[PDB]
């Protein structure tokens, strides 16, 4: 509520569908990552219209809308 | 202009500097909500610059492909003189366009730097600091356009559908575009070219394919 889908793709051509809703955190679209991929999410980078999305932001805050495509990049740390 | 002023102001084009091609899925839409209201403002206080539209550059010998993925579109083939937001290899005002392809640039240097800017608000010389290689950088100008093309076309490759975002005005519009092989493409330009010669815009049907182009008489 209000209940999305989005697509995140990795850097080896995966696909991952995701039920997200725009006021979800990219905190929380990390967590769903990492259930589906394993992926901790301080290990997690995600892009979207070339800027990576800040924790704390929210989907709203980068205008992310139904049946977008994120990239997940990943990281060691921070 | 009338039809066969137009073809020679399209050749001209496509054998020199070349100039755009925008597919659409829907004729329909793109007449009534796009062309029309266009058409509306020109006839009336002036054209203003309110749609930006997606095309790809098309010139002679460069084969490049264009954005068909179900090989059933028609489309507008456009001047050169249509205003340019930008331009990549690889609900739009200028602005948004990104600079370079910040994913396409990271598998090229494997610099994570790349993701400390923006793309769509960085500077020149952050990208030169980025070593962000010039093949993932978008241009702004028409002749930059041609530059980065040069090197497919006079090689003759096969290259993917590029993507400029020009705000076309009506005098722009100097063919439409016709895919040969898809009856499905000809029904639909058939009914494009229709719409626009009652509004007064006689445009040839243009069969594009590989840095080619012919005329044609009906579809």
């Amino acid at each position: 509520l209000g209940s999305m889908q989005i697509f995140v793709k990795t850097l080896t051509g995966k696909t991952i569908t995701l039920e997200v809703e725009p006021s979800d955190t990219i905190e929380n679209v990390k967590a769903k990552i990492q259930d589906k991929e394993g992926i901790p999410p301080d290990q997690q980078r995600l892009i979207f219209a070339g800027k990576q999305l800040e924790d704390g932001r929210t989907l709203s805050d980068y205008n992310i809308q139904k049946e977008s495509t994120l990239h997940l990049v990943l990281r060691l740390r921070g | 202009s009338n039809r066969q002023e137009k073809l020679a102001q399209l050749m001209r084009q496509f054998e020199s500097g070349g100039l755009y091609l925008r597919t659409v899925s829907d004729h329909r839409d793109e007449f009534e909500n796009t062309f029309m209201p266009k058409l509306d403002a020109c006839l009336g206080h002036g054209c203003d610059e309110r749609y930006w539209s997606s095309a790809t550059f098309i010139q002679q010998g460069l084969n490049g492909k264009v954005h068909d993925p179900h090989a059933d579109r028609t489309g507008l083939i456009i001047s050169a003189d249509a205003r340019l937001g930008g331009f990549s290899t690889f609900q739009y005002f200028p602005g948004q366009f990104p600079k370079f392809d910040m994913m396409g640039a990271y598998q090229a240097t494997w610099n994570e730097d790349i993701f400390s800017v923006d793309a769509t608000a960085v500077s020149e010389q952050q990208m030169d600091e980025l070593g962000i290689p010039d093949e993932y950088r978008s241009v702004f100008d028409f002749d930059r356009i041609q530059e980065k093309m040069a090197q497919p076309r006079l090689a003759g490759r096969e290259v993917e559908p590029t993507e400029a975002k020009i705000c076309y005005q009506p005098k722009d519009v100097l063919g439409i575009y016709v895919d040969v092989d898809s009856p499905a493409s000809q029904s639909k330009a058939r009914e494009l070219q229709q719409a626009m010669r009652e509004q007064g815009f006689d445009l040839p049907f243009i069969a594009y394919r590989g840095g080619a182009a012919q005329e044609l008489a009906s579809v």
